[PDB]
């Protein structure tokens, strides 16, 4: 009954990674585990259409 | 092999039954030596527990023992666990104290019993509260032992929850009450329900003070597990009238049921394991003067007749047969719910409070709201079909949708709820503070006067 | 006329000395009227009969709590199981003296059984304190067994959450087997060399082999063990320069049993202080009648202060164990036992000797490696990490930009697609 | 982020029916009409637009 | 301006609902009005619930 994480989290947090240089979507959930850097780019949300 | 059932006096199970147990029965009998003992015992005390034990392990090498406890003491159980530490035996517990939900078993144990666990127990009692939806609950806990997993499994079940329960913290009680201050902790109270963790007497206790505080109301239900309840042939004094409790001794599916089905899997396990291995019988000589090819990791997918009777790897049944209960105001425990091996069934879907609990009862605080769908307004869709849960921003409400056209009967189909009249009454009921009853007209549309017949 | 205190005990001096203790117990609290009596039970390698003994000695006696009192059993089980287990039957709470095993300091399976000794895992809290000496943070977990285990675990994800902090890697495994080498190669690996070990004898004896083997033993590396790990072929196979524990009036049985029958006898005499005397009874015969008075005994138990004794200020925390007892710090020079500290309730004082290290010099060895390699991972976002096979083997075709800068690549590892 | 959010439940229940792997499926499935919107990080879309 | 509703005590506590109302309790400024033996109670009683 308990969650867990996966991906490049799931790599890091299981020793098998170091740093994670990646595109992060910086959240709440992830800081409350993790520590942040502070970021490079400053990027948005938005919709793509035809 | 040899099986030796000695019992007590629960249920008034007689011996006579357990003798015409075995005639019929093992018709296609591969084990040869396989025999039968009956027997009964009024004292229920350790010592005698052990003589028995040794008299039955020195009477021909017995390879079976299925016991049924009448008292109420679990760590009988844990003396089977110290016979199961010993013997090296494969050996049942099967009513009462020798069924009770344990704390942990051994590797070095070959001990079983008849039931499941306290989280499968607390899974049913978080569906019983996901299909009625009080969200608003307590949690009672005394230092009575397997509240730690437990505890910790309301915890993570409400942590990684898709409802949005409301909770508050766990209310503890230490020692035998000063009422002084877990009468505060009582008047701490988390409404709309009681959840209560601990043993007999402390429950006893507890709905006493409840009794003499006043602690049950129509609002304070009462849900308790088997744990908190007891036994089933005796019921003891001041229990307030609407005491839902989660057990599995039933009375239909009864105590002979119970042992003839544990003697199917035993039989069942000496012939699926005679056909492998060949010197099956191998158990201690004697107790004075102090085995490999054992049933530890054989008989756990075990079926016998279609029971679904399989092993767990902490010794108990994957699927067992929960039985809910009531307690009306005739003090009788009266069946109303079971559990299926993937749902949880409820045959009273109208579901009763039991009016007749105490003295002063209002009918306050609950308004009957009937509404009809319009689309900018009142959306009323299906509830999911996965989880079965209204996400927490739409609204429960039931249906009288009748079956077909002849016949009149209906059902109460419960559907989920979102629009703009939805909001419109939850923040009347954040604002004037009263609990909704939302339900859907059935007789049509608005409303007109057919010749003074609205 | 008699109230009896019941003891699985051996020696017959310590026999005498149990009921001179008894008389001392008698000579003060004048005002009570009724006497007391002693009852030992010895040596019996057959555990049935051991019960046996216990149910007919112990359920006739009316005792009021029970003193178990073998250590050196030949037999490698250790099991002081049936006393609590015959006296959990009315829950009467029985005092152990024994054992430090998780699965005796449980609430879930022994119901009331308290003892005078504190488990292994506080032992991580004088490890804490470790932390607390060289001011360590990335620490290395490795235990053998599982029962005990969990709940050093447990503790010590207790005590990095009062830094809040977390480890780096922890371990479990199969007791008895040989190939966690290839675990402690990964433990190399890592970037500390804080190694806390949780073992038996010969989980010891074959993690010292595999050190041995690796060349675990040189420089920076942190040896820190516990009891089980200095006795027998452990003591032996241990490195020149490991750092262990050592309970102050541990092995002295006497003394902690004095002290023991000390406390048991003013909680007696605190119990008899109100009313509601309820005896055990007599269940030999017919009796299941439950002794209601045992949360009661448990709220003056648990809540029993002391201020006398001979190990120390001795008191019964949240689990019925010893509140802040004063440790020993052995360093083990040359195979020989050498003394390097002492520890009070909460604070270690090392002593005017020299901590040697199995590495260099006697300070303290910082094994936090600056690392030098580092290990990067990411998904394939399109703008951001082109992933491209190679042309032929291993190499990349350096291509230019618009304005003649060659696009600057790396060689990384990826797999072709999904799992499916 | 959507999921914690107390009103966006509904497009939540939308976008649990039809998650994608990668983004490259989405580009190439709104690229062929199979999809009609994507929710996706802003100058990423703008290099791709 | 921020008004909690009125807490009213009736005679000398019988600490059982009279703690409900210090726990009521949850700003920063206490007006108190009552006698000065009554402030010396109310006062150790605060001191006690914290
Ligand atoms: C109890 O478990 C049994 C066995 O898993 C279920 O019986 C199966 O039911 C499905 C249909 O729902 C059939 O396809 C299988 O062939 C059945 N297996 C057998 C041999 O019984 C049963 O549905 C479960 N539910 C109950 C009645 O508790
Ligand atoms: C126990 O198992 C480990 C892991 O497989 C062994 O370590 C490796 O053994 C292989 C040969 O099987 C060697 O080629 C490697 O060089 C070893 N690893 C390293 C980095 O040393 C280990 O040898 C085994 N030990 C025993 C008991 O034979
Ligand atoms: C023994 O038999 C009696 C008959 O009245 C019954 O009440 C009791 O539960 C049995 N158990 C004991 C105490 O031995
Ligand atoms: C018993 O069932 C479990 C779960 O399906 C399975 O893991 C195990 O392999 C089965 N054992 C047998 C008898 O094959
Ligand atoms: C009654 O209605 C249900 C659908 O609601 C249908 O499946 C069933 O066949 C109907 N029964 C009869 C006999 O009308
Ligand atoms: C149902 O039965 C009634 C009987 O009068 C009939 O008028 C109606 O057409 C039937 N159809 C429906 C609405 O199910
Ligand atoms: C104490 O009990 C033992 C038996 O356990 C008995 O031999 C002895 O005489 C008793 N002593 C007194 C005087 O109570
Ligand atoms: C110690 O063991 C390692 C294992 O790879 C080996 O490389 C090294 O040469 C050995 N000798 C030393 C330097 O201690
Ligand atoms: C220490 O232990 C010994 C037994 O080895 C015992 O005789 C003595 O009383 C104990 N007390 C001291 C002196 O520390
Ligand atoms: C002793 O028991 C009686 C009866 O239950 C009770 O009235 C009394 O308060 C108890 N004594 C104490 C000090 O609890
Ligand atoms: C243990 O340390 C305390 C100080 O914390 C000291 O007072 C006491 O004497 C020590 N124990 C013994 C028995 O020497
Ligand atoms: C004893 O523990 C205290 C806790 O404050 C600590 O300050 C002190 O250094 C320790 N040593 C002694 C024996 O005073």
């Amino acid at each position: 009954n308990k969650k867990e994480w996966n991906g490049m989290m799931g790599e890091l947090l299981s020793g098998q990674a170091d740093m994670i240089v990646a595109p992060l979507t910086i959240n709440n959930e992830r800081a409350q585990y993790i520590e942040f850097s502070k970021p490079f780019k400053y990027q948005g949300l938005t919709i793509l259409v035809k | 092999l040899n099986i030796a059932v000695l019992l007590g006096h629960s249920h008034d199970v007689t011996e006579r039954e357990l003798r015409n147990l075995w005639g019929p029965e093992q018709a296609t009998g591969l084990p040869l030596d396989v025999n039968v003992v009956a027997l009964l015992m009024n004292r229920t005390d350790p010592k005698s527990l052990i003589t028995h034990v040794c008299d039955l392990m020195s009477g021909a090498r017995i390879h079976g023992l299925v016991f049924g406890d009448d008292t109420d003491q679990e760590a009988v159980a844990q003396m089977l666990d110290f016979i199961s530490s010993q013997t090296f035996i494969p050996i049942l517990g099967i009513h009462g104290g020798a069924s009770m939900i344990m704390a942990d078993k051994d590797p070095t144990s070959t001990f079983f019993q008849f039931g499941a666990s306290i989280q499968q127990q607390a899974t049913v009692m978080l569906k019983i509260m996901q299909d009625y939806d009080w969200h608003v609950f307590s949690l009672v806990t005394t230092i009575f032992p397997g509240y730690r997993d437990f505890i910790s499994f309301i915890k993570t079940t409400v942590d990684n929850s898709f409802v949005g329960w409301d909770m508050q913290n766990v209310i503890t009680l230490d020692t035998s009450f000063e009422d002084a201050k877990t009468q505060v902790q009582l008047k701490k109270i988390h409404s709309s329900v009681i959840l209560l963790y601990c043993s007999k007497d402390e429950a006893v206790l507890i709905l006493s003070e409840a009794r003499s505080l006043g602690l049950t109301g129509y609002d304070f239900f009462w849900i308790v597990p088997s744990l908190v309840s007891g036994n089933t042939e005796l019921i003891p004094k001041e229990f307030p009238s609407g005491l839902i409790s989660v057990s599995y001794d039933d009375w239909d599916y009864s105590l002979e049921a119970r042992v003839r089905d544990g003697l199917g899997i035993l039989t069942t396990a000496a012939s699926s394991m005679l056909e492998k291995f060949s010197y099956i019988p191998e158990a201690k000589a004697s107790c004075y003067g102090q085995p490999l090819h054992t049933l530890h990791q054989f008989m756990v997918n075990v079926t016998w007749d279609g029971k679904d009777l399989s092993f767990t790897e902490e010794g108990y049944q994957v699927h067992p047969r929960l039985v809910v209960i009531v307690l009306n105001k005739d003090r009788e425990w009266e069946k109303v719910g079971k559990w299926e091996n993937q749902t949880l069934s409820l045959r009273h879907a109208v579901w009763p409070r039991y009016k007749s609990f105490s003295d002063c009862e209002p009918d306050d605080n609950h308004l009957s709201i009937v509404t009809l769908e319009e689309a900018p307004f009142v959306i009323v869709e299906d509830i999911d079909p996965l989880t079965e849960t209204c996400v927490r921003n739409t609204v429960p409400c039931r249906k009288f949708v009748k079956i077909n056209n002849s016949t009149n009967e209906g059902m109460n189909v419960k559907k989920c709820c979102k629009g703009f009249c939805i909001d419109i009454l939850k923040k009347l009921s954040r604002t004037v503070k009263f609990t909704y009853d939302l339900y859907l007209v059935t007789n049509g549309k608005h409303g007109k006067k057919v010749n003074n017949v609205w | 006329k008699i109230v009896n205190i019941g003891a699985v005990l051996s020696t017959r001096k310590h026999e005498q000395m149990f009921r001179e203790a008894v008389n001392q117990a008698n000579k003060r609290h004048g005002s009570w009227k009724i006497q007391l009596n002693a009852t030992s039970v010895t040596h019996k390698p057959n555990a049935i009969q051991m019960a046996l003994s216990v149910c007919e000695d112990l359920i006739s006696s009316q005792v009021y709590a029970i003193l178990v009192s073998h250590p050196p059993t030949p037999n490698d089980h250790f099991t002081p199981t049936p006393v609590s287990y015959t006296a959990g039957f009315y829950r009467i709470p029985v005092l152990g003296l024994t054992t430090r095993m998780s699965i005796y300091s449980d609430k879930s399976i022994h119901l009331s059984f308290l003892r005078t000794v504190p488990p292994y895992s506080h032992q991580s809290s004088v490890w804490f304190e470790m932390m607390r000496v060289y001011n360590w943070n990335h620490i290395i977990l490795l235990v053998s067994d599982d029962h005990e285990g969990r709940a050093a675990q447990k503790r010590l994800e207790t005590l990095l959450e009062e830094r809040e902090s977390k480890a780096e890697k922890v371990l479990q495994f199969d007791p008895g087997t040989k190939n966690v080498t290839a675990l402690l190669m990964e433990a190399r690996e890592l970037e500390a060399r804080v190694i806390i070990l949780s073992a038996s004898e010969d989980d010891a004896a074959t993690v010292y082999r595999a050190a041995a083997m690796l060349n675990m033993t040189g420089s920076g590396y942190v040896w820190l063990v516990g009891e089980r790990e200095i006795s027998g072929n452990a003591l032996r196979y241990a490195p020149d320069g490991i750092i262990g524990l050592q309970l102050i009036n541990g092995k002295n049985e006497s003394a902690h049993i004095s002290d023991a029958v000390g406390v048991v006898a003013q909680a007696v005499h605190e119990l008899l202080e109100k009313e509601n005397i309820t005896d055990p009874p007599r269940g030999c015969v017919g009796n299941t009648n439950i002794w209601k008075t045992g949360p009661l005994f448990k709220r003056v138990l648990m809540s029993s202060k002391y201020a006398d004794g001979v190990t120390g200020r001795v008191e019964f925390n949240e689990d019925g164990d010893r509140k802040f007892a004063n440790y020993s710090i052995m360093n083990l020079q040359n195979r020989k036992l050498v003394q390097v500290g002492i520890y009070n309730g909460t604070h270690v004082i090392p002593n005017d000797r020299k901590i040697i290290w199995p590495g260099g010099e006697t300070e303290k060895p910082r094994g936090y490696q600056m690392s030098t390699r580092l290990k990067i991972v990411t998904i394939h976002q399109e703008p951001f990490v082109y992933v491209k096979p190679t042309m032929s083997d291993g190499t990349c075709k350096e291509e230019f930009t618009v304005n003649g800068d060659p696009v600057k690549k790396v060689i990384c590892t990826g797999p072709n697609d999904t799992s499916p | 982020y959507f999921r914690r959010q107390v009103e966006l439940s509904t497009m939540y229940r939308h976008m649990e029916k039809h998650n994608y792997e990668s983004a490259a499926e989405a580009i190439q499935a709104v690229r062929d009409n199979k999809l009609h919107a994507f929710i996706w990080d802003s100058a990423v879309l703008e290099f791709e637009a």
